[PDB]
């Protein structure tokens, strides 16, 4: 769940 | 396997009840991703409805141990211990998708017996309502006796609710 | 029917667990004699493990409401509320056969749900516990620390035991 | 019959969970004995744990119907609708013994299907515990806002305080 | 009724397993019977498994009480407490049919829960069966010691046997 | 497997109730590591409610015949035998995390039949009780009369409460 | 009742399996009839699958006891201890219809246990077959060798069979 | 597996109750591992509550047969059928864990049907009972009459208790 | 009562299945008929599936024993033994309604077991085929040979088809 | 796999009660030996309580279809079909260890429905009971009324009991 | 009783299934009625769903056979045989209520077991819709096609339509 | 896999209940084995009690179809649709073991609801009656008339009894 | 239920 | 049941 | 059952 | 229940 | 069951 | 139960 | 089940 | 369970 | 769980 | 479970 | 439930 | 089922 989780 | 893709990424998901192999296993998990890599943080994806309390505070106390900052992100509905692990991701990085729900509330039980022996699971159970209440409270910056208040009863938050609660950090968009 | 037989005589039984039924029926026989003759004394023979203790309490405020004296009679077992209700009979009055078994205990329940819940049903349970005790200590002539710790655990008591105790007043023989 | 002799004398026993059989049958009973003498007061004994909301109301409609003033006296226990019933009584005439019990709370219920469906459901029961608070609060003299606050959760009195409270006008002793 | 008939000739029939209820139906009876005529003796037909302790006992210790000579009658089996029974009879008029069968063995029960609970269990047994050994061997004219091994197990008499034991007086036979 | 890799750096899981089953997995765990290096140390992560005493007592008699010392890691919750092992670690390397709960009571059982095997039962049981303490009280410091007291109910106590009692050297924290 | 009328005229019908309550109420049904009239005979019809051994010996002691002579009629079938009384009827006396049906075989029973228990258990069932056959083989005139082989599986006899066999001594036609 | 590694150091577990299954187990594994090398002892480690009586005489056959010596030690409870497999070690080799526990008792069984049937069921029990005393005899070194009498009810033993009576050699310590 | 006001006017109904119960009311009422006037005939209702074989006979065997003749009315339906019992009225006396079905068919049983048992039952129930067989071929005038081979597998029969085969003499119209 | 391990050394374990599935798998193996090679035998180690008769019979019709001698063991329990089998294995080869337990019996079996239903199953079993009883009896040298005979109920045998029977040859020691 | 009451004037109440205990007891009543006094007509009053064809036809059957006229009233429902039924009154008097449903359709059944009994089956019940479709069609006027044709399905009506098919002849209004 | 490597040397094995799912995979591996070589003869295993009709079509119309023949070997048991299976195989190559058991009957199911569709029920089983029947008769060379009146009832049969019937060619031995 | 059944 | 049953 | 039973 | 209820 | 039990 | 309960 | 099936 | 089986 | 268990 | 098994 | 209904 | 499926 990236930018930004990761 | 597509989450053992996540925990090479250092994701790890808890969306099920929480229940003591849950518990072991989320543990594990983190002290796994702490003793890899100390440094990089670790991502707690959470859809759960919650479950035994010393289930929780077994992963929250682990993911307070580790170095690793843990975030959290509430993806579908983050209710009861689970709500609590969300609030108890890394400050500043604890978030939850715009449609996601909170949902906090008093702990649950049972007693059964002598007198001597419902007072035993009474004191218990009173104990850690207030014990998670305290941690609540500091984590969300409310004072405890609104935290008290407003766990006396399901309080279903939305994403946006919750952001003002001080249960989240942000809400992810696009 | 021979129960109604001993009725005509002024005599109630007592011989099955205490339900709101069986109380409120030994309620009314009490209250009926009571009006036929409210100076001929009445007799409750007890043989029970005991029950409610809202119901076993309605026959006891009514053994104390009416003029009529109420003496008891143990035999076979009078256990939980039943050996209260034993203890409850007219000072002077309570006896037991030489094999009875009378049995002391704390109050048995239970509680579900919210920690809030649970609480609610603890202090109703140890309040019940303390107003049985008084009671209890003031017709034995026991101070209540001693009811207090003798009924922690099922205590079985004998004839002789229940008489030392101060819960009879004779044992009936030949 | 035990009971039918009480009704000779103008008694009505609700010593049982209230449901239509049970409200049918004292309600007849009502219309029975108000027949026979609009003059003679009834009295209600009580030791019900409670029941049907509709069922409790058929019973106090009838109550305030008839002529003859209606005394009530719990006994053992009066909880949920039996409490009502008995706070309905004749005020000056609503009695209970030493050791009885007395516990007011808000009304159960379930609601299954659509949101709309369980809307309707909410809207009723909401509704009838309104109408339920305000005749206690008629009947005991207490404000609205503090039945609706003491009826939160299961509120256990004991006699002496539900004489406080409004709900008695006295307790039986001897 | 073919029983009530009996009993007017003084014929209580104790034909099934001894519980509260057939208990306190015997000791009602024997009480009756011995208030209409102190003098004429009772005859207590015995056709039993046994049952409870506490339930024999108060038949027991009703035989005991009242003036009249109550004798027993084996007729088919005599159990367990329904053996104690028969041995109890009045000295001298015991009986047992030719093809009767008396059965003598040692208290039967349970327990569950703590070791403390356990030991209370145990410790009421272990006396309970002192008690009975030693009004067996008194009735009997069999030392303490012999009823003791004799009642280990499961110990089936017939009814010669019964009488060498001192169980019974006499066999009728025609 | 994550457990699997927990092994290979001396780590074994106590996270379910215990039965000959995990039991056994238990032992051979310790037996294994201590025979691949009888010097380095071994963790036992605890998060049990504990079972089987013969289950437990085999776990235990096996961290004490190894060479190896072994350190014992409260997660979660260690209830009954799952508190006693852990206060069985090597002395001086008993922790529990922060929110931890440990706690200690009586064995529980049951017993079925013939008085004589009650009491077979009655025995055994008791005398567990007593070998359990005797260890506790020299694995904590404190006296015998006091862990009798102490377990008699089920005794919650907190990680800060454990380590006052002498069940834990030291808590977790980062 | 259909059966009381019966009763009047001096025929009890055994028309159901035979246990205690059975087996008590034919016994006082005999005493009675015996006590009204020592000198008229009576009828027992016959129509049982069997029951209870002790049960059965109840009623066959009783059969014998009594001076009036027990005739006995097999109607529909006489099975196992039905059988067995049947047999027992007054000699010369014994009938059954045409299509009637009698079956003959061993005793039934189980055990359950320690070797020692079953051990019990299997010489009382043994002990009971040898004094039932010994009983046949008087009543019958076959000899006891005979009896033992005859009853060792189910032995299904027509009503002739059953009167060459020495079961009944006429055969009721018209 | 854990297992399949102490099957390498030619260790067998016995950690179940005993049934054919289980049996068949642990036969093959002897029976192969005295293959692979006749000389080397085999270590049989037991925790079993029991099980049935062919299945352990099949185990106990095999540890005869084989020309290696069979080690036994008692990890937690060696009861019954296990305890009796515990005794058949090697002599000299047969070991217990300081707490464990050891208990010897005779044969459970069952039989239903005819007397017959109970008989056949009686005569093998029993048979089986003399079978397995006579071998605890000659392993232990008590007489006969001393094994029959200790068996005769659930006897539990301590590790110093095994090793007193001679169910075991040595216990093992540090 | 509609029956007994029937059995005033000797009308027996055998109007559900044939049990033990229903035979020994049939029979008591056919003798009780038969003992008020051996003259006048009865008239046996039948609307019955059937039932038991022996208590068929039971009822048949005492048609056949008194003197009043028994007719028989099929109303509704008459199968297994309610058609043997229907055809088995007086000859000339057998009726059935318009509608009425009439379905005869073979004996149905079971057995379990040994091969011995069970061919004790399949002897049994053969032989019982035959004896009902040869009775209904006198009863119809059919050769046997016909009756076994018609009833071979369920025949189902209208009033007129009744008539034809000989089960039946008449059919009532107006 | 430890019995896969079996099989590579042409050993066969029926240790489980027979079925189609245990039958289809036991036949499959000896078949795959036999094609494997054809001249070294194999070993059918048997600890069995028995099964289907046909499941069985495809078991000894494959021993007996294959080149290879196939040699029996019987570890633990031989009974009925398993029995058989042990005894039909190659003459001069069949073992038992010193205490296994043979048991032969007759066929068990059952019966539903109709007369003609009943009498097929009937005939079925009885010729099974006969086509067994005669291989037994070619098996073992004993005459077939002597087999008929001792198989007429459950027949234990010890390994001393079967030697002399001939079910087997010798019995394995050391 | 308030049936009671209307059969003193002539009215049956079938207001329950149909099964052979309802069809008994209107046959008697029919029957009693028209003894009584073969000219008055008798009123049937139908509220039923229906039930068993045999005995409906049973009912039906009686109302052929007896003298006095039977109305039949549909009040509620008269769905399946019951239809039949108010088809069945007397010509001219066959009414029902403004409100009334009358349902007709075809027999319902079942088959189990070999095909030849499940042809059994299928012609029995074949043959019974044509006999009750063709009394239909009489009593109707509509052609034996046509309630072929309309019985299909559950074919509902009307009072209107059930006037304009022929089952009634006027609808009850004021 | 045993099974596995038997379809490797193209043996399918049928020994199981006839489902969609047994029946499917025999079709698959049918047709597989003739993809493979469609010269090779294939060889179906028999120890079935038969199952679905459609689904040992299925299996049938498979042999029938592919070019390679079918043998087949009934092994234990070969019931219905198995005894079908069995009789389907290439003329000349049906065999059978010594013991092996064949049995033919008709069809089995069931019909529910309306006489019309017991009727649809009913013309399909009697259509499949047939139609197996007529493949029966042309595969033993049997008329048609014999295989009906042969299959009315279950039929076992011996393999000996099989050759001489036609069902199978050769009986295999040694 | 008359007028007219009674 | 009468004409003729009774 | 008479004659003779009564 | 009196004095006074009856 | 007298004589003499009555 | 008197002399003297009755 | 060979010789001859295979 | 050899010698000899196998 | 190391600084220090490992 | 060594010194001494094994 | 009379003055009206009776 | 081949020819020709496939």
């Amino acid at each position: 769940f990236s930018p930004x989780a990761p | 396997d597509i989450y053992s893709r996540l925990l090479k990424d250092r994701i790890i998901m808890l969306g099920s009840a929480i229940d003591d192999n849950v518990a072991n296993s989320i543990v594990s998990q983190l002290l796994f991703l702490a003793a890899e890599d100390p440094e990089k943080e670790i991502s707690l994806y959470i859809n759960s409805p919650g479950g035994s309390i010393t289930a929780g505070m077994a992963i929250y106390d682990t993911m307070q141990f580790i170095k690793p900052k843990v975030s959290t992100i509430c993806i579908g509905m983050a209710a009861s211990m689970g709500a609590f692990l969300l609030a108890a991701g890394e400050k500043g990085k604890r978030y939850a998708l715009p449609n996601s729900e909170v949902m906090i509330h008093q702990p649950l039980g049972g007693a059964q017996g002598q007198a001597t022996e419902i007072e035993i699971a009474a004191k218990r159970i009173l104990l850690l309502r207030d014990k998670l209440n305290k941690v609540l409270a500091e984590r969300t910056g409310q004072p405890l006796e609104v935290i008290e208040r407003d766990t006396d009863r399901d309080n279903f938050k939305s994403a946006e609710e919750a952001l003002e609660y001080g249960l989240i950090d942000k809400i992810l968009t696009h």
